[PDB]
Protein backbone atom coordinates (compact mmCIF):
# COMPACT_ATOMS: atom_id res chain seq x y z
CA UNK A 1 0.00 0.00 0.00
CA UNK A 2 2.88 2.50 -0.20
CA UNK A 3 5.23 3.10 -3.06
CA UNK A 4 8.51 5.27 -1.01
CA UNK A 5 9.27 5.39 2.38
CA UNK A 6 10.95 8.42 3.84
CA UNK A 7 12.95 8.46 6.67
CA UNK A 8 13.98 12.37 8.35
CA UNK A 9 16.12 12.69 11.16
CA UNK A 10 16.00 15.86 13.24
CA UNK A 11 18.69 16.33 15.76
CA UNK A 12 17.67 19.18 18.35
CA UNK A 13 20.13 20.21 20.91
CA UNK A 14 19.07 20.37 24.82
CA UNK A 15 19.87 23.39 26.85
CA UNK A 16 19.59 23.53 30.80
CA UNK A 17 17.01 25.62 31.69
CA UNK A 18 14.72 26.31 34.69
CA UNK A 19 12.01 23.63 35.25
CA UNK A 20 14.55 20.61 34.20
CA UNK A 21 15.29 17.88 36.39
CA UNK A 22 18.82 17.15 37.72
CA UNK A 23 19.64 14.96 40.91
CA UNK A 24 23.17 13.72 42.57
CA UNK A 25 23.79 9.57 43.35
CA UNK A 26 22.37 9.48 46.68
CA UNK A 27 18.74 10.00 46.03
CA UNK A 28 18.51 13.92 46.06
CA UNK A 29 16.90 14.93 42.85
CA UNK A 30 15.81 18.59 42.14
CA UNK A 31 14.49 20.82 39.52
CA UNK A 32 16.27 23.81 38.09
CA UNK A 33 14.65 27.04 39.70
CA UNK A 34 16.63 29.70 38.24
CA UNK A 35 19.62 30.37 35.74
CA UNK A 36 21.79 33.10 38.32
CA UNK A 37 23.95 34.93 36.78
CA UNK A 38 27.65 34.64 37.71
CA UNK A 39 27.77 37.56 39.50
CA UNK A 40 25.24 37.12 41.71
CA UNK A 41 26.38 33.52 43.08
CA UNK A 42 28.45 32.97 46.63
CA UNK A 43 31.93 33.12 46.32
CA UNK A 44 35.00 32.56 48.30
CA UNK A 45 37.98 34.54 49.50
CA UNK A 46 39.89 33.16 46.12
CA UNK A 47 36.70 34.54 44.00
CA UNK A 48 35.80 31.52 42.33
CA UNK A 49 32.05 31.29 42.15
CA UNK B 1 36.96 62.45 51.74
CA UNK B 2 40.34 61.30 50.54
CA UNK B 3 40.28 60.39 46.13
CA UNK B 4 41.71 57.01 45.21
CA UNK B 5 44.00 56.95 42.84
CA UNK B 6 45.48 54.23 40.75
CA UNK B 7 49.10 53.33 41.55
CA UNK B 8 50.03 49.81 40.29
CA UNK B 9 49.15 48.02 37.55
CA UNK B 10 51.38 44.98 38.98
CA UNK B 11 51.17 41.62 36.81
CA UNK B 12 52.20 38.31 37.48
CA UNK B 13 51.40 36.88 34.52
CA UNK B 14 49.77 37.34 30.92
CA UNK B 15 46.55 36.07 32.30
CA UNK B 16 47.05 37.08 35.47
CA UNK B 17 47.16 41.06 36.69
CA UNK B 18 46.74 42.92 40.30
CA UNK B 19 45.59 46.33 40.23
CA UNK B 20 45.80 48.33 43.84
CA UNK B 21 44.01 51.43 44.81
CA UNK B 22 46.40 53.09 47.77
CA UNK B 23 44.13 55.73 49.46
CA UNK B 24 40.37 55.14 50.43
CA UNK B 25 38.56 56.07 53.51
CA UNK B 26 36.60 54.03 55.92
CA UNK B 27 33.84 51.74 54.11
CA UNK B 28 34.60 52.87 51.08
CA UNK B 29 37.14 49.94 49.94
CA UNK B 30 34.36 47.45 50.59
CA UNK B 31 32.19 49.01 48.56
CA UNK B 32 33.75 50.24 45.43
CA UNK B 33 35.19 46.38 45.47
CA UNK B 34 31.47 44.77 45.27
CA UNK B 35 30.79 47.05 42.73
CA UNK B 36 33.84 46.98 40.69
CA UNK B 37 33.53 43.14 40.53
CA UNK B 38 29.94 42.89 39.92
CA UNK B 39 30.40 45.36 36.71
CA UNK B 40 33.58 43.51 36.02
CA UNK B 41 32.20 40.05 35.66
CA UNK B 42 28.57 41.16 34.29
CA UNK B 43 29.50 43.46 31.17
CA UNK B 44 32.53 44.18 29.96
CA UNK B 45 33.69 44.36 26.00
CA UNK B 46 34.87 41.13 24.34
CA UNK B 47 35.89 39.85 21.04
CA UNK B 48 34.83 36.22 21.17
CA UNK B 49 34.09 33.80 17.90
CA UNK B 50 30.09 34.05 16.45
CA UNK B 51 30.86 31.89 12.90
CA UNK B 52 32.75 29.24 11.51
CA UNK B 53 32.50 27.23 8.10
CA UNK B 54 34.28 24.56 6.65
CA UNK B 55 34.10 23.76 2.92
CA UNK B 56 34.20 19.76 3.26
CA UNK B 57 31.22 19.89 6.50
CA UNK B 58 27.51 20.87 5.71
CA UNK B 59 26.18 20.90 9.52
CA UNK B 60 28.26 20.63 12.60
CA UNK B 61 27.10 16.78 13.71
CA UNK B 62 29.29 15.21 10.74
CA UNK B 63 32.78 14.44 10.60
CA UNK B 64 35.71 15.08 8.69
CA UNK B 65 37.56 12.62 6.75
CA UNK B 66 41.41 12.80 8.00
CA UNK B 67 40.80 14.79 11.28
CA UNK B 68 41.27 13.48 14.48
CA UNK B 69 38.34 15.44 16.61
CA UNK B 70 34.94 15.62 15.59
CA UNK B 71 33.50 18.47 14.06
CA UNK B 72 31.40 19.55 17.28
CA UNK B 73 34.56 19.21 19.20
CA UNK B 74 36.33 21.29 16.44
CA UNK B 75 33.77 24.30 17.19
CA UNK B 76 33.78 23.72 20.80
CA UNK B 77 37.46 24.01 20.52
CA UNK B 78 36.96 27.58 18.77
CA UNK B 79 34.23 29.01 21.17
CA UNK B 80 37.03 29.56 23.57
CA UNK B 81 39.99 30.74 20.93
CA UNK B 82 40.50 34.11 22.55
CA UNK B 83 41.01 36.99 20.21
CA UNK B 84 41.38 40.93 20.42
CA UNK B 85 40.72 42.77 17.66
CA UNK B 86 42.25 46.72 17.91
CA UNK B 87 40.77 48.44 14.92
CA UNK B 88 37.41 46.55 13.55
CA UNK B 89 34.21 44.98 15.50
CA UNK B 90 34.22 42.04 12.52
CA UNK B 91 36.91 40.49 11.01
CA UNK B 92 36.33 36.94 8.61
CA UNK B 93 40.01 34.72 9.61
CA UNK B 94 40.96 31.69 7.55
CA UNK B 95 42.52 28.57 8.53
CA UNK B 96 44.88 26.73 6.19
CA UNK B 97 46.80 23.86 7.78
CA UNK B 98 47.74 20.57 5.25
CA UNK B 99 49.91 17.40 7.00
CA UNK B 100 50.12 14.86 9.82
CA UNK B 101 50.45 17.26 12.81
CA UNK B 102 47.88 18.78 15.51
CA UNK B 103 46.36 22.51 14.21
CA UNK B 104 47.23 25.34 16.52
CA UNK B 105 45.74 28.82 16.97
CA UNK B 106 48.85 29.85 15.64
CA UNK B 107 47.78 28.26 11.95
CA UNK B 108 45.30 30.92 11.85
CA UNK B 109 46.46 33.72 8.93
CA UNK B 110 46.53 36.84 10.66
CA UNK B 111 46.36 40.69 9.80
CA UNK B 112 47.45 44.02 11.18
CA UNK B 113 44.51 44.16 13.33
CA UNK B 114 43.87 40.59 14.66
CA UNK B 115 46.27 39.05 17.20
CA UNK B 116 46.57 35.91 19.30
CA UNK B 117 47.19 35.98 22.79
CA UNK B 118 47.93 32.39 23.32
CA UNK B 119 49.27 30.71 20.07
CA UNK B 120 49.69 27.28 21.64
CA UNK B 121 45.81 27.00 21.94
CA UNK B 122 44.84 23.73 19.10
CA UNK B 123 42.20 23.44 17.35
CA UNK B 124 41.82 20.16 15.96
CA UNK B 125 44.48 17.14 14.52
CA UNK B 126 45.25 16.35 11.22
CA UNK B 127 46.22 12.51 11.39
CA UNK B 128 46.42 11.82 7.51
CA UNK B 129 49.13 13.75 5.58
CA UNK B 130 46.73 13.67 2.23
CA UNK B 131 43.70 15.04 4.41
CA UNK B 132 43.21 19.10 4.55
CA UNK B 133 41.52 21.51 6.21
CA UNK B 134 39.92 24.80 5.76
CA UNK B 135 38.04 27.13 7.75
CA UNK B 136 36.34 31.10 7.33
CA UNK B 137 36.39 32.43 11.22
CA UNK B 138 34.34 35.29 11.92
CA UNK B 139 34.89 37.42 14.75
CA UNK B 140 32.54 40.04 16.35
CA UNK B 141 32.52 42.53 19.19
CA UNK B 142 29.93 41.77 22.28
CA UNK B 143 29.84 42.01 25.40
CA UNK B 144 27.50 39.18 28.43
CA UNK B 145 26.48 35.79 27.14
CA UNK B 146 24.61 35.73 23.32
CA UNK B 147 23.16 32.06 22.56
CA UNK B 148 23.33 30.90 19.43
CA UNK B 149 19.68 30.37 19.27
CA UNK B 150 18.51 34.31 19.91
CA UNK B 151 20.43 35.21 16.42
CA UNK B 152 17.51 37.05 14.76
CA UNK B 153 21.29 31.59 5.98
CA UNK B 154 23.48 28.87 3.43
CA UNK B 155 23.88 25.50 4.64
CA UNK B 156 27.38 25.88 4.97
CA UNK B 157 27.65 27.96 7.93
CA UNK B 158 28.00 26.25 11.81
CA UNK B 159 26.57 28.86 14.26
CA UNK B 160 28.96 29.08 17.64
CA UNK B 161 27.62 30.27 20.99
CA UNK B 162 29.07 33.23 21.72
CA UNK B 163 30.31 34.87 25.41
CA UNK B 164 32.11 38.01 25.23
CA UNK B 165 33.69 38.04 28.28
CA UNK B 166 37.63 39.01 28.85
CA UNK B 167 37.44 38.56 32.15
CA UNK B 168 36.11 35.38 34.51
CA UNK B 169 37.42 35.38 38.07
CA UNK B 170 37.29 38.89 40.07
CA UNK B 171 38.99 38.86 43.49
CA UNK B 172 39.63 41.84 46.06
CA UNK B 173 41.03 42.51 49.59
CA UNK B 174 40.65 46.11 51.35
CA UNK B 175 43.71 46.10 53.44
CA UNK B 176 45.02 49.04 55.86
CA UNK B 177 47.54 52.08 54.29
CA UNK B 178 49.84 53.98 55.58
CA UNK B 179 49.41 57.71 54.31
CA UNK B 180 51.09 60.52 56.16
CA UNK B 181 49.53 59.74 59.66
CA UNK B 182 45.70 59.92 59.65
CA UNK B 183 44.79 56.16 60.48
CA UNK B 184 41.81 54.41 58.76
CA UNK B 185 43.24 54.79 55.02
CA UNK B 186 42.10 51.83 53.28
CA UNK B 187 44.08 49.95 50.52
CA UNK B 188 41.87 48.13 47.70
CA UNK B 189 44.01 45.50 45.48
CA UNK B 190 42.02 43.90 42.88
CA UNK B 191 43.09 40.50 41.19
CA UNK B 192 41.98 39.89 37.80
CA UNK B 193 41.85 36.72 35.49
CA UNK B 194 41.31 37.19 31.50
CA UNK B 195 42.12 35.61 28.67
CA UNK B 196 44.65 38.68 27.98
CA UNK B 197 42.37 40.77 25.81
CA UNK B 198 41.72 42.96 27.66
CA UNK B 199 44.10 44.97 29.61
CA UNK B 200 43.72 45.46 33.86
CA UNK B 201 43.98 48.95 33.93
CA UNK B 202 41.36 50.00 30.82
CA UNK B 203 39.07 46.91 32.40
CA UNK B 204 38.67 48.87 35.64
CA UNK B 205 38.71 52.71 33.79
CA UNK B 206 36.10 51.11 31.65
CA UNK B 207 34.12 49.44 34.66
CA UNK B 208 34.74 52.62 36.41
CA UNK B 209 33.18 54.40 33.62
CA UNK B 210 30.35 52.50 33.38
CA UNK B 211 29.59 53.02 36.70
CA UNK B 212 29.64 56.50 36.73
CA UNK B 213 27.42 57.08 33.48
CA UNK B 214 24.91 54.80 35.33
CA UNK B 215 24.85 56.85 38.83
CA UNK B 216 24.09 59.90 37.06
CA UNK B 217 20.09 58.07 36.61
CA UNK B 218 19.19 59.41 40.10
CA UNK B 219 21.77 62.28 40.24
CA UNK B 220 21.97 65.52 38.41
CA UNK B 221 24.85 66.54 37.10
CA UNK B 222 28.26 66.85 39.45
Amino acid sequence: GVLKIVKVYLAVKRRIQPGDKMAGRHGNKGVISKINPIEDMPYDENGTP
Amino acid sequence: FLKPRLVDIEQVSSTHAKVTLEPLERGFGHTLGNALRRILLSSMPGCAVTEVEIDGVLHEYSTKEGVQEDILEILLNLKGLAVRVQGKDEVILTLNKSGIGPVTAADITHDGDVEIVKPQHVICHLTDENASISMRIKVQRGRGYVPASTRIRPIGRLLVDACYSPVERIAYNVEAARVEQRTDLDKLVIEMETNGTIDPEEAIRRAATILAEQLEAFVDLE
